[PDB]
C-alpha cells in the first residue's frame, strides 16, 4: 500500500 | 461498556468499521488482520480502500491482497507506539493506558497542525502568484 | 481527561464534591478523608451532611467531628469492595478496572431496587391505613 | 454516622  | 472516543483501543470495535472491505477470506489484510494492526476503515469515493491507524493517524490506500497490514504499517510509520504495545488491552495499567492517550492525543494534534500547514502554504502559493502575474505587465 | 462517568473513582473528583462540608480541619471525617473512603457529598434541605459511597451507594448522614469515615463505611456496608481495593487507580489493569465499575453497575440497580422497594412500602403504609377509616 |  501507498500514502493518501 | 467503554467511552466513545476511546472505543478505537478496542480491536472489535475496529474491526465492526470494515463496512464493504473488499479484501476478505483468502486475504492477509482481512479486516481482522487490519484491525490487529490498528487501522479502521475510512472510504471514500476516489479512494474506496482508504484505512487509517487510529493510533498514529497515519492514512493508506491502494491496498493489495497479499498485503501484510502490521509490515505495511511498520513502513509507514515507524515511529507510531501502538506498533509497540505488546501487551493485551486488559492487561494494562492505567497509567500505561492514560500515557498512551496522550500521545495519541499529541499524535492527533500533529497531523491537524500539518494539515493546517499545508492548506495554508498552498494557499501562501496562490496569493503569491497573483501578485508576481500583476508585475508582469 | 477522564470520561465523566468514571470520575467518581478519583479521589480528587471525591473532593471537589464536597461544598459547605461543615467537618474540616480539625475533624476527623475532612472532605479528604472521606473521598478516601469513597464518599461525595450529596446534601438536601433536611439532611445537609449528606453523604454516599460512590461505589456501593450507601448513604449515611449525621455525621460527628471523630467520626473515621473509613470506619463508618466499614460497619454500614461491609460488604462494599471498594473497600478491599488496596491498588492506587493508576495501578490498576482495565481489566481488573472493568470488572469494578461491572460490581457498581449492579450496586447501582440494587440500591435503585431497595429504594422503589422502600417508595412501596410506603404507600402501603398509607393505603391499609386509608382502608381502615374507611371501614370504621 | 447515621443512616438516612
Ligand atoms: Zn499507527
Ligand atoms: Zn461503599
Amino acid at each position: 500500500a501507498k500514502e493518501r | 461498556t467503554l467511552p466513545p472516543a476511546w472505543q478505537p483501543f478496542l480491536k472489535d470495535h475496529r474491526i465492526s468499521t470494515f463496512k464493504n472491505w473488499p479484501f476478505l477470506e483468502g486475504c492477509a489484510c482481512t479486516p481482522e488482520r487490519m484491525a490487529e494492526a490498528g487501522f479502521i476503515h475510512c472510504p471514500t469515493e476516489n479512494e474506496p480502500d482508504l484505512a487509517q491507524c487510529f493510533f498514529c493517524f497515519k492514512e493508506l490506500e491502494g491496498w493489495e491482497p497479499d498485503d501484510d497490514p502490521i509490515e505495511e504499517h511498520k513502513k509507514h510509520s515507524s515511529g507510531c507506539a501502538f506498533l509497540s504495545v505488546k501487551k493485551q488491552f486488559e492487561e494494562l495499567t492505567l497509567g500505561e493506558f492514560l500515557k498512551l492517550d496522550r500521545e495519541r492525543a499529541k499524535n492527533k494534534i500533529a497531523k491537524e497542525t500539518n494539515n493546517k500547514k499545508k492548506e495554508f502554504e498552498e494557499t501562501a502559493k496562490k496569493v503569491r502568484r497573483a501578485i508576481e502575474q500583476l508585475a508582469a505587465m
